[PDB]
């Protein structure tokens, strides 16, 4: 039925269409390793519907809105991605360049059609990355086009004509929760905090990465790189992992580059490892974590 | 100090 | 009566007569757990006229012009669906995106369609979400489609050619009051305030919403319930319960949900409620609510 | 143009209930130049919310026994190039074909404004079309015509513009007197029996009260009884002073003080 | 390719690509002296993954974003410019001008217009000289201009819609690291300190600057400047020269040098220098040095 | 220029050509009385390259910077006019209203503006009477306008788009120096003094004031005023001359000066002197100075 | 003549106009009184050029710029009055909150519009009470608008665009003169110390308000270190000879001693 884009202008409705994600590398649950409690509750909000439907349906009903914060480079995006791969729905990826425009009006009709569209093609995800751009605080004198893009947003999220039974989710990443609205921080009911990576995490996350990389390391060796990369984030051991690659590159004399010898390029060693530490250095500063966890006792569902 | 933009409007 | 619309193209006549809300799931006034003053006093705007309009006609008519103020998530949305409902009469669900063209000089005649059609098909309600987007307080410095658009709006509302007699409610909610125009301020002569649920409107939201579904709930295990349940909004309460009936899920093992059938559930009891309330949070801070006091005194219209 | 004078021809006002002077009361300095005059080409009205100036337009309409043009933003404005200086001509023409003519301007401020950054040439030519046709109209005095207006925000009326308009006028809040005027003019209507000392008591409740807020407060004082009964006219008990206790426990100025010692001073300026 | 261009408008494609530099006068990695450890850093980014795509695809993958940092004039628009020549790739010099705009949702478009257009001509190399300017630390109350282009910048740089391939270089060069944000920080993995040049950069830089002089002066002579300009940045050099080659001109009588041919010139000896080192000082203080180094031990790459 | 002035907008053009200064009455290098090195160094700067460019091109080319800083009064503004007339070239008087705008983005453009339409008119002096109003320290927590505006002053001045050989000076008078950016200090390279007058200095100003007043003065009256005047800078020295030539006319008889002509006006003669001497004062306190003779010996340029 | 304010905004035009203000009842010297060495210099500065002009002109011309320093309510706002009226010129006041405004960037172009305009007309003085608050002392840390702001009145002032002929003064009346920014300082050559009533002053002011010898002497003397504002209100409540001896039974000298310190460093005076 076309009474759905009856209202909506034609362009509108292809450019919402033009933001829908294509078949992107295939990522699963098991290659984000770290946070179990927000892989466990996105499983029960996303897969346990499809399953029997019938069973959850009602007040048994997944809710329509997801928050997920941390510091920078905790898997945020990841998990997205891995949301986008695994849930076998519609996925929307939005930013602020696709719904700001500068003439008057274009701004809340974007919004409006986007939710119009992802209704049609239910199930659908939409993924807002750094949504504290477009729902930040009511202002006192803000210009207009924020304050109506804002309501816009928060009316098609909760409305009288919504009448529930809608399998639209909406999924934003921040790394600053406490500017969001008030009243966009109740409609995204669950709100997920992804802390760094432990040593579980870390030895994971070094696992599979040297797993594609065929190399020769011990249990103590993998011990003693887990004790050394304290207060890493996952980024921070991807980067690692990186550096620690070129270390057969460099050990070989620089002739070798012209006739490169792919086969000649030694394993990965711990020797690699040892010299990668000193040029690695963790992103994250401590003095920012503390405001976070405030926040998760204040506001998180994680128990 | 604070400063403001401003919004285009088609008339044709 | 074609007369009242000569001067209106039909295109922007159907851009207003497609937003007409169509009768949705039922919802009645007990459905509404909260505040019985609010209730009573919309009774008697719109049930007692219809009822018996030769009593209620002339001074006694109903006035013209609401407003709904409070936090975020305490049922100004279900008090526009009740009203929708019940007063069996045209509802027009309008937003920013409606009214708002990018063409110089067509909000105004968007208004002016809208309030023309509205007073075609009498009674009618006209409901707006979030009106402090489109009735703000007039700035310095706007730019000139807002400004026409709010004196449009003040004219249509209060103007020479208004007259009694015309059975049209504009109903507005919102989460900033002190925003709105005073000239709008005046139009809406019957502000109420919906403040946070108390012990009994909870204990009514529970028991409605638990009754729906099978279970044994002890009185005092209800009374505990409701007494731990503090500072929740309406919106709170509900998602209690919907994480509250998740708990029988969770209890079964792993791979059942495929097969399991609907009978082999378990009912909720108060473990359930229990293990709820870990991970469960108010919503709202205290913090905002000092504001809404302030104002409540100075313009409410509530004892 | 047959279609383009037909928009112009259906905005004149239509028949209604009557109004008379009488029933104003609290502005009489106002009245008595309205008056005057009626029976100095452009009179601008401004003042708190809710101070009456819709009334005394919809006053003069009925009075005055003249053509009567109810003009906002909406209809003089159009999306096509070129057309709304056409319009206003066509309006101008009209007015003056039609003697005599008089044209009410609801919120003026929206029409024509103080010029600021970033305003479009349709508006700047539409007010320069106003300003010219208007100076044109008025200097040979051949024809009888008047223009008034109301707005709430006197301050953002450009200067150019603001000239021609040469009568200004301030409505402030009612009086004790008209506040009591007011309360006998509307509940005479509607069989009540009360004391004088009664009404004086009620004035004084009621200060900084606007008549929109006294009206709201009279409509809660006649809805009372109703209130008072259980779930004919004749059942309606006579309306006494407890329903107006009753009524002053949900009735609040709607005004605030902020902004008057604004409207004070530039009536004292310009005013 | 109108394909990855058709969302964008002509404009914003003319006006990036007006940004490209034009390839000027060619400046060689022996022009630049001192910066052992970040030319070899630059070197193994940019040079080698020419030379053999295959190898260095994948986990060694070169990273996307570098950051310079360190006093006033010491040679970081010098790298920029040195690999613009050699890096054998299109070359985009932004800056604040550019990007920002004052109309509504401007900022934003101009940054995905700009990482589009990179995106097509590839390998590419974006250049943003003075990145504090843009890309600091995010805070309360600011215009949301500023916060909408930070987040823009940010989901260009990484986000769901990138993926690996797709060579893109982002350099900046910036005097003041500790106000960069935390966010855009992360994007920057290589992050380099440039200090003042030593006894060897100066001596390399004096006798490089003073060979195309034509002059003479022996070995005791050139110990002897490079022992006394000590503090000296990279700028202070080349103006200790630049003003000891106007001594010949001095000696001459005022009214011959309109008369005096080119060949009648005496050739530079130890005496201007001499003369010069009088009237040039250092430009910079060593009170704000320290800082550096203590950044530098926090979060720099360097060994 | 279309070719390099095509991307700037045609007003911001206009506005900048609107600070073209006229030539005005002309200033001789003679009239300004006292400094030498400072006026040796601006006639090496500007009037050397204009007679040989062959000589001068390369290695010996203009600085392109210089920065004048004294206490009020020592003639920093009076250099500059004389530089406006003798140097011939084409003249800017830039202020912080020519830059400074309340809309996003306008003041960067503006600056790249300025520098476009300056490298148009070939050579060209840009002077700035203030530069510590413009050219600040950086300071956290400041408004991202100012930023943005020196951050365009340092990429304009010392970008990768600055070639050699450009004739292009920037001239900038402050009395606060050590305020100034270090960033943009180092641009600035020469930094000239300009104490307040010595004694042959006030010799030579009341010298040149008084000739063409005709007055009999003996040598040993102007040695003994020039003792009298001490600490004082030229605006005092004007000032004192000033109120010396009314001398005559307040001992002119009462009532007759508006009747009166300027024959039978007397000679001045030592008598006013010292009446003008008691009323007037030096104008700057000697605590201030020695801050300023730090700052020269520290990072001044002068000998 | 509009051709110079051509590239000025219109809307700061129309404000700059109506900050003038019309000619108030006439004034002349002798009414406020009080005040010797201060009239004759600024009579000198002020009326002199206009009645012969001629002679004037030159290296004996008018300084632009004129300083009043001294304790609250010395009569300072009447001297600015009986120039305006007196020197038949266009008279611009300006107060420190005039400039001010919450965007960025308006108060320098308030400053560029108000001095155009004046300059528009020679002949113009330009009063500004509370100059010691828009124009202070810069310190190392302040707000950018108000360093701006200082440095554009700076520049207008002085600067390489301004030239001779200007025929334009600025008046400028303080009570705490060691805030002024020395470059500030400088422009206002010409500095004057407006002190408390003299005994014939304060005597004069009284008979003249007012309206034996002995009583008035005995009135004039027994009222010590009081300013003109002080006597205006005792003889206002005293109208509504015992009643004025009534009123009498009806500031601090310790500050004042900075005033002289000031007055004997940069003051005009003898
Ligand atoms: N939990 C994790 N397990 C494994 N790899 C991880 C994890 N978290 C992050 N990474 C690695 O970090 C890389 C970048 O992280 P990602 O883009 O997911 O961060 P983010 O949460 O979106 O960051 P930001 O807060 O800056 O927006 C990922 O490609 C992956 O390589
Ligand atoms: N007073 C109430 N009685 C019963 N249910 C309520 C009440 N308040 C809220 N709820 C429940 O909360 C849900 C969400 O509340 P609702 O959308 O009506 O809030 P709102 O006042 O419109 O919020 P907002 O301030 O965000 O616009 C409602 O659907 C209803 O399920
Ligand atoms: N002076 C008055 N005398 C009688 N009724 C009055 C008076 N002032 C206001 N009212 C009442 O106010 C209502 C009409 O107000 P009106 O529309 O004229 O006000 P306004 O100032 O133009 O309003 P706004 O600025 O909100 O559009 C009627 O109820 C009228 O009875
Ligand atoms: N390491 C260096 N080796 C040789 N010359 C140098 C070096 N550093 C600076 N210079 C000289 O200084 C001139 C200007 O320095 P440059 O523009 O590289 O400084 P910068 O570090 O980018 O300064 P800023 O912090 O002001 O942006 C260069 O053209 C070159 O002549
Ligand atoms: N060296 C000098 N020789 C002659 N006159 C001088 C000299 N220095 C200052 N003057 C006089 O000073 C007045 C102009 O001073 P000028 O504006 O140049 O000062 P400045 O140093 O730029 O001041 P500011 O610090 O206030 O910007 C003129 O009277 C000029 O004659
Ligand atoms: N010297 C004086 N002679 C006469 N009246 C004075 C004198 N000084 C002050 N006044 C009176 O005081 C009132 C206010 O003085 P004001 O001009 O505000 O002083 P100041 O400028 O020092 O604040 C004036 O109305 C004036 O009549
Ligand atoms: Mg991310
Ligand atoms: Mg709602
Ligand atoms: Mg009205
Ligand atoms: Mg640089
Ligand atoms: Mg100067
Ligand atoms: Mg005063």
């Amino acid at each position: 039925v076309d009474e759905r884009l009856k209202n909506l202008e034609p362009k509108m409705i292809e450019l919402i269409m033009n933001e829908i994600m294509d078949h992107g590398p295939p990522v699963n649950w098991e290659d984000i390793a770290g946070v179990e409690f927000a892989k466990a509750t996105i499983k029960e909000i996303v897969v346990w519907p499809m399953l029997r439907p019938d069973i959850f349906t009602g007040l048994r009903g997944p809710p329509k809105g997801i928050l997920l914060f941390g510091p920078p480079g905790t898997g945020k995006t990841l998990i997205g991605k891995c949301i986008a791969s695994q849930s076998g729905a519609t996925f929307f990826s939005i930013s602020a360049s696709s719904l700001t425009s500068k003439w008057v009006g274009e701004g809340e009709k974007m919004v409006r059609a986007l939710f119009a569209v992802a209704r049609c093609q239910q199930p659908a995800v939409i993924f807002i990355d750094q949504i504290d751009s477009l729902l930040s605080q009511r202002g006192d004198g803000e210009h207009e086009s924020s304050r109506r893009i804002k309501t816009e947003f928060l009316v098609q999220l909760d409305g009288a004509t919504t009448s529930s039974e809608d399998r639209i989710l909406v999924v934003g990443a921040t790394n600053r929760p406490q500017e969001i609205d008030e009243a966009a921080r109740r409609r995204l009911v669950k709100r997920l905090y992804i802390p760094l990576p432990e040593a579980s995490a870390r030895k994971q996350i070094v696992i599979n990465l040297m797993s594609k990389e065929q190399c020769c390391l011990s249990e103590e060796e993998i011990e003693q790189i887990v004790q050394q990369s304290d207060a890493f984030s996952g980024a921070d051991m991807t980067q690692l992992c990186r550096e620690a690659s070129l270390g057969p590159i460099r050990s070989l004399q620089t002739a070798d580059i012209a006739t490169i010898t792919p086969d000649q390029v030694r394993p990965i060693a711990y020797i690699d490892f040892e010299n990668a530490f000193r040029t690695v250095r963790p992103s994250v500063s401590p003095k920012d974590l503390e405001l976070y966890e405030n926040w998760n006792k204040t506001f998180g569902c994680g128990k | 100090a604070m400063q403001m933009q401003l919004e285009a409007n088609a008339d044709t």
